């Protein structure tokens, strides 16, 4: 009963030829109308959103804190001798900082020299298109001391005592608000509390905090944070080739051949945290310089 | 070698009854008047086994529990669970930090099968429990004569070859060989199907042991008289013993509903494996390795398995079975409730099933006029004119001259079902007088009987003389009854409206033609006469000692005839008509005499008034029956004597060319042959019986219908459906519900099958477009096993869009439960719109949160990664892992809500297959609550405190609830106009392609 | 700030609606 394939009375796979044509034509017109309907409604949906601002921005309330070596498990394990062991790290660091070279930021019509000292926020009018393409404040690699260098095409970084820069999640219209001068025990930091978003790294328990001997921070003018003169962000459409602030962190006194945990927590009022997202506000890393 | 045993049982029985008394006693070594010594009896007792059929094969409860965990649907869900654990093992051992989705799903599917098994098993067990409360096996003792002494012992303690005496009222212990009888009449109704009490004579009469009179049978009760006999067969070797053993060892077959389930699963898995395989190949062609492709294959195939359809279908069948139990129409099988709707030929039993299996006064002949008394089983018909002196005289002759009286407890019982002592005919007469003439107690004692004359062996007649207490005439009243041919010889006066007239042939010939009317109608006629004795020639003190001529045998005054026969049950005629209206071939199958079976068939509807048999044509033409052509006769009577000498082809021809068939004088084995012949046609057969002869016929049939009280226990166990009320109209209710639930099942299936497209399509594009997952697994479970459960179940409560009792029975090879039309509607059109609505809500949520729909392409590589906490959206923002994942889950939740929204309109359109929503109307209150509960439950699953923590179902922004509304409206509009064109264009395009 | 959504009020209203529609459905199947 499963050989209904054909017969001398015209049937193919179960039905005739004229019936196959009728059904195929109906399904083509039907699905064509369905596709056109879905496309029209999706077009209406596209017309309900603007080009300069996302309608809902509450799902990104607490900004993240990422790093340059996007490790597979936020772990930095390599050998201070073998150059191929740490190739995966340096490759990503150079590719990340390739847009921060002095030659990339050369046009004066889209770049603006903010300053050598972190200043107040820079609001360039409203988010509409009434104004032209906004300017982006420059950030040369020289600000991250001891983790930038004047190396060749390959940034000869630190083999012993590695470097790990941190970055604040670029958010549209986000205005960072550092903690008040009434700092609730924020781990010794400079007195430049008003024009820079502080970020302080530390261990995680009594063991990690002891293994990590000394840490050296580098930033704009030497402050461990992000300057407010680079915020807020005005979207990729109005601010293409935008360069968010960077801040490097070097772990000088590390216990080689030992995996130690580091938590770089960014402090501020507009910076939230989360017990489920270890990246919202804070940042984790597992360094192990095995020789 | 059991095949040989069952074959030797299918053969008709044989015997050695035709033997002289000396030969029988020499063969059995038993005295004729003393039987045998008790030691000999005990020796045979511990030689073959007690005289009782071996118990049925016990079915342990763990066996049928495991049975309800399997079959075909449950088996599919089982392979689904196994495939889930297979994909889980491959994902566990092959990749880093594996997900627990396949494992959660595996244990969930396993639990679904187990719970469904427990529910279904509890239902079948409930029916079996109430059935066990029906065994009222009363230990009956037999009267055996051994060593020359009479003794009552247990029937099990009876052996072979010994004298056994039976009294009128005692049940025949084992199969006996009658040796000396005296007015013995036994009831072979439960065994061979003979209606009137067949007498038993010690002399051999017929070669057939069933028709002979020198054999008493197992389970037959001696109606009247006394008899003696030697035990020939014992235990299981007895006639009814071999019948019961045959019924237990027969095949049950495959119900039509189960076959439809098998076909449904074939198509489900066909498209499931097609999509899984083609997508496996597509995945390997893209970039995914063998590992990921295997995981995708299993996911796609298992996703196309309706997980919740098992329980919904089971509960649907259970609901209809509940309605069956409410009307005392019990079904031992949970799915046998549907078999009635698929039936196309009903093989019914006459005596007991169609008829009431009880002799009842049918017609009377008073004043040269026929009067039809009420013969219903509950007295609801027309009553005759009971106001003439002729009726008073006739009723007095019947109530006085009769050997029938009630018993002790016959008080709070109706006039019909009450017990009477004596002859069956006399019982019928007593009930008729006790019903249409007041009472017979004071009516009989008012006329004190002086001298009686019982019925004679030859020249039958029963007479008696009584005193007359009338206040007008002190003369004695003589009454007599007998066969009409015997009363015409002893009468000369005729009663008419009160006065007498001579035996004028002008009206006497009319009496003869009326007698031929009642006799040719398959009834037993009895003439009643009386006469006033001259008190001057027989004073009030004379005693009419019964020796010589003291009563004028001739010149009596005949009053009228009184016929009687076993009448059909109350709703039997109407019910039969209903079954013929639905297009079901009603075939009578019985072992009764043809002269009565033909008349009963004409009286119930099996034989239409106007159609003639092959013999009727020849009789009308006064020509031999071998001349007429069988094609000219739409109806035919088949005698069992001729049925034994038949082949399969001949029977096939008998069924194909004759629309009204009446199988008479058929042995139990031949009944089974009739059912098998009807099954060879490829049609669904249902057998309605009561006696032990109907046990094999009810067992082999697709569904056996037994009577809850008027049926033997064997056939009642071998059947699949029991009628505790014995109302045959239940058959009609049955064929109605079967078709009803069938169509409703189609609807309920299409509904669950529609949600599969929007359940799998998110994963398919997740593989193709490499975009984030639009629909998660947990939300899919909230749809298949959460919300849609109540709408799918409420779809079973749907009523008839048109008169189902008007359409013909569904063809098995044509009208399938699930066909290509259903799939074309659900998987092809509706589920497609639902999927598009889900993707719309998906893109809306992502675009409004900053991820343009075009930007989501190829983003899964960086999305599914747990450490890329800087994924760039369309506005240049960097989203952490848990932020965008929160968006994905808060995108799975409204996707599920979107499915509920499209399921609203999908439920409404599936509610009406052909009619419109405005025609049928939202009168199904259970469905209304289905929508309310479904909607409220979805909202609760999204807004309860902790859903995003337990089920990862984050709350929804109120705009998402309207993201699917136009899609649902469009679904409703398209299906509504489709049904509209099905109505206005009942031709072929919109009907043969969409109407499923 | 426009980065804060009053999710608590919406969730509360959703729960109230989920209770009202359900109890109304219960009244639906109980025609008395
Ligand atoms: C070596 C290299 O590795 C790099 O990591 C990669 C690499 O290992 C490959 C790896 O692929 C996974 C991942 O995409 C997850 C993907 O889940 C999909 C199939 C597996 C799941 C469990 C899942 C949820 C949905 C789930 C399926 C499993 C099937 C389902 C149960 C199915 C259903 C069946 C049903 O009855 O109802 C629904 C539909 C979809 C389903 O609900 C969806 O399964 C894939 C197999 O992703 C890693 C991130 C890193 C670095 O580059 C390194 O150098
Ligand atoms: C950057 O690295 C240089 C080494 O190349 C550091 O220079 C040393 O600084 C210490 C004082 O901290 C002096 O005692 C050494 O003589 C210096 N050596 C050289 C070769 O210059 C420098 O301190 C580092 N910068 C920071 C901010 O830590
Ligand atoms: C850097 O860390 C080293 C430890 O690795 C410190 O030197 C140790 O000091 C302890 C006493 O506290 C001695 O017992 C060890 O022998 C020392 N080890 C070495 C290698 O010198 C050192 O003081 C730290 N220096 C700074 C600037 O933090
Ligand atoms: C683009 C779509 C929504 C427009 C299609 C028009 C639809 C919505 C209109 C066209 C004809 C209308 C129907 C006309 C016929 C009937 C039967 C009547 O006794 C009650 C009104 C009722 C039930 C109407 C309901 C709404 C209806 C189906
Ligand atoms: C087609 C019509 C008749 C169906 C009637 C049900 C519709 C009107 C109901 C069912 C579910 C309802 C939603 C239930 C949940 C939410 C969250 C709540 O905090 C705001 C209201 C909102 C957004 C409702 C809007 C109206 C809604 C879509
Ligand atoms: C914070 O307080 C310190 C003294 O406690 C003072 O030197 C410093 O200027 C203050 N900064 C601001 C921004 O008020
Ligand atoms: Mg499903
Ligand atoms: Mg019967
Ligand atoms: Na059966």
């Amino acid at each position: 009963k499963k050989f209904i394939w054909n017969s001398e009375k015209k049937e193919f796979l179960g039905r005739t030829g004229g019936s196959w044509f009728k059904i195929l034509l109906f399904y083509v017109i039907f699905y064509g109308c369905l596709a056109g309907i879905f496309i029209g409604t999706i077009q209406v949906m596209l017309l309900t959103i603007s080009e300069f601002k996302p309608t809902y921005q509450d799902r990104v309330a607490p900004p993240g804190l990422t790093q340059i070596p996007q490790s597979q498990k936020t772990e930095i394990s390599f050998r201070p001798n073998d150059p191929q062991s740490y190739e995966s790290y340096v490759v990503s660091i150079v590719r990340f900082l390739e847009k921060y070279k002095d030659l990339a930021q050369k046009d004066d019509m889209i770049f603006e020299d903010c300053g050598n000292v972190p200043s107040e926020l820079k609001e360039r009018g409203e988010y509409n298109n009434e104004r032209g393409e906004r300017k982006v404040c420059r950030f040369r690699l020289e600000w991250l001391g001891n983790c930038s260098g004047l190396n060749d095409e390959t940034y000869g970084y630190k083999d012993g005592k590695p470097c790990v820069i941190i970055k604040l999640n670029r958010v549209l219209g986000f205005k960072p608000k550092p903690p008040k001068n009434e700092s609730l025990e924020t781990y010794p930091v400079m007195k430049y509390n008003p024009y820079v978003l502080p970020v302080h790294c530390t261990g995680k328990r009594d063991e990690d905090k002891e293994k990590v001997g000394t840490m050296e921070y580098f930033g704009l003018g030497g402050y461990p944070g992000f300057p407010l003169q680079y915020y807020p962000y005005y979207g990729k459409l109005l601010q293409p080739k935008y360069l968010q602030p960077l801040m490097a962190v070097q772990f000088t006194n590390l216990t080689m051949d030992t995996e130690i945990r580091i938590e770089c927590k960014a402090y501020g009022e507009n910076i939230g945290y989360s017990e489920k997202d270890r990246f919202q506000g804070r940042f984790d890393v597992k360094i192990e310089v095995k020789s | 070698k059991e095949r040989d045993m069952d074959e030797l049982k299918k053969e008709v029985s044989m015997d050695d009854h035709k033997l002289s008394l000396d030969e029988l006693h020499r063969k059995y070594g038993t005295d004729l008047s003393r039987g045998l010594t008790p030691a000999r009896a005990a020796e045979i007792l511990a030689r073959d086994g007690p005289n009782a059929l071996t118990p049925p094969p016990t079915t342990p409860e763990w066996v049928k529990f495991c049975r309800q965990l399997f079959g075909g649907f449950s088996m599919l869900l089982w392979i689904g669970a196994i495939l889930c654990f297979l994909a889980y093992g491959i994902q566990a051992a092959t990749e880093e930090e594996p997900q627990n989705d396949n494992l959660y799903l595996g244990v969930v599917l396993s639990a679904v099968v187990i719970i469904t098994g427990c529910f279904s098993y509890y239902q079948e067990a409930k029916s079996s429990k109430i059935m066990e409360s029906f065994k009222n096996m009363v230990p009956q003792q037999a009267l055996v004569i051994r060593n020359g002494e009479k003794m009552s012992i247990n029937a099990e303690e009876v052996v072979v070859g010994d004298l056994v005496e039976v009294k009128g009222g005692d049940r025949i212990p084992a199969d006996l060989r009658i040796i000396s009888a005296n007015g013995c009449k036994v009831d072979n109704s439960s065994l061979t199907g003979e209606s009137e009490p067949q007498t038993r004579s010690p002399d051999f009469t017929n070669e057939n042991p069933l028709e002979t009179r020198n054999i008493a049978f197992f389970s037959t009760n001696c109606v009247e008289g006394t008899a003696r006999g030697i035990v020939v067969y014992t235990g299981d070797r007895t006639v009814m013993g071999r019948i019961a053993t045959l019924a237990s060892g027969l095949e049950g077959g495959q119900t039509p509903i189960a076959a439809e389930i098998e076909h449904f699963i074939h198509i489900i898995t066909g498209v499931a494996v097609f999509l899984g395989v083609s997508f496996f190949i597509l995945s390997l062609i893209l970039e995914y390795t063998w590992l990921e492709a295997v995981i995708f294959l299993i996911g796609i195939i298992v996703a196309n398995v309706p997980e919740g359809l098992l329980a919904t279908v089971t509960v649907c069948l259970t609901l209809t079975a509940k309605r069956m139990a409410r009307k005392n129409c019990l079904v031992k099988n949970l799915e046998a409730v549907e078999t009635l709707g698929s039936t196309s030929t009903i093989c019914s039993d006459k005596t007991g099933t169609l008829t009431q299996n009880r002799m009842t006064v049918a017609h009377m002949w008073s004043d040269n006029q026929i009067h039809e008394a009420d013969t219903t089983e509950n007295q609801s018909g027309v009553s005759f004119d009971k106001t003439s002196a002729t009726w008073l005289a006739l009723s007095r002759i019947a109530g006085l001259c009769n050997r029938a009286v009630f018993q002790a407890n016959q008080e709070n019982l109706p006039i019909l079902k009450r017990a009477v002592a004596g002859d069956a005919s006399e019982s019928a007469l007593l009930k008729c007088i006790e019903l249409c003439c007041g009472s017979v107690k004071e009516m009989r004692e008012r006329y004190t009987k002086i001298v009686e004359i019982p019925f004679n062996s030859t020249n039958k007649y029963q007479l008696s003389i009584h005193k007359n207490p009338n206040t007008a005439e002190p003369r004695h009243l003589l009454v007599m009854k007998g066969a009409p041919e015997r009363i015409l010889d002893r009468c000369s006066s005729i009663l008419i409206h009160g006065k007498e007239q001579p035996l004028d042939e002008e009206l006497k010939d009319a009496f003869q033609n009326a007698y031929l009317e009642l006799g040719g109608l398959g009834e037993r006629v009895l003439g009643f006469c009386h006469l006033f004795l001259p008190d001057e020639q027989f004073p009030e003190g004379f005693q009419f000692d019964t020796d010589d001529v003291n009563f004028p045998l001739d010149n009596l005054c005949f009053v009228g005839l009184i016929s009687m026969i076993d009448p059909p049950r109350a709703a039997v005629p109407d019910a039969v008509g209903k079954c013929r209206s639905a297009g079901i071939k009603v075939i009578m199958v019985t072992g009764d005499h043809p002269i009565t079976a033909k008349a009963i068939a004409k009286g119930v509807g099996i034989i239409s008034e106007g159609n003639e048999t092959v013999e009727d044509i020849a009789a009308r033409l006064n020509i031999p029956v071998s001349q007429v052509n069988p094609r000219d006769a739409k109806a035919c009577v088949v005698h069992g004597s001729d049925l034994k000498d038949m082949t399969s082809e001949q029977l096939d021809d008998i069924l194909k060319y004759h629309t009204e068939i009446v199988f008479a004088r058929t042995s139990p084995q031949q009944k089974l042959i009739i059912v098998e012949g009807c099954q060879r046609q490829g049609a669904i057969v249902a057998v309605t019986g009561d006696g032990v002869n109907d046990s094999p016929a009810s067992k082999k049939a697709d569904i056996g219908v037994a009577m809850g009280i008027a049926g033997s226990d064997v056939s009642k166990q071998a059947a699949d459906m029991i009628l505790l009320d014995d109302n045959f109209a239940s058959i009609v209710t049955g064929v109605e519900e079967g078709r009803l639930i069938f169509d409703n099942l189609k609807k309920s299936i299409a509904y669950t099958l529609t949600s599969n497209i929007p359940e799998i399509t998110p994963f398919l594009i997740f593989i193709i477009a490499n975009i984030p997952l639009p629909l998660g697994t947990v939300t899919i479970l909230c749809i298949d096993l959460g919300t849609d459960m109540v709408p799918a179940i409420s779809l079973a409560y749907e009523q008839a869009e048109s008169d189902i009792m008007k359409r013909q029975p569904r063809n098995p090879k044509t009208d399938k439960l699930v066909n290509e039309q259903l799939i074309s509607m659900a998987y092809g059109q509706i589920g497609m719109i639902q999927a598009l609505g889900g993707f719309f809500t998906y893109f809306v949520i992502l675009a409004e949160n900053g991820f343009l729909p075009i930007h989501l392409l190829g983003l899964r590589v960086n999305w599914d990664d747990r450490w890329i906490n800087d994924v760039e959206d369309s506005y240049g923002q960097q989203w952490t892992y848990e932020q965008r994942k929160i968006v994905e889950f808060t995108c799975h939740t409204p996707f599920f809500v979107t499915i509920v929204v499209v399921q609203w309109a999908d439920l409404v359109i599936c509610k009406t297959r052909r009619n419109s929503v405005f025609q049928q109307g939202m009168k199904n209150k259970i469905l209304i609550f289905g929508l309310f509960e479904e909607t409220a439950l979805a909202a609760f699953l999204s807004y309860c405190p902790g859903m995003g923590v337990a089920l990862r179902m984050y709350p929804l922004k109120p705009t998402w609830w309207f993201c699917a509304f136009p899609y649902s409206l469009l679904i409703f509009v398209y299906d509504e106009v489709r049904k509209l064109i099905i109505r206005r264009r009942p031709g072929g395009w919109v009907e043969k392609e969409t109407y499923y | 700030d426009p980065f804060y959504y009053d999710y608590e009020t919406v969730r509360n209203g959703g729960l109230i609606f989920a209770a009202l529609a359900f109890i109304v459905g219960l009244i639906i199947i109980l025609s008395k």
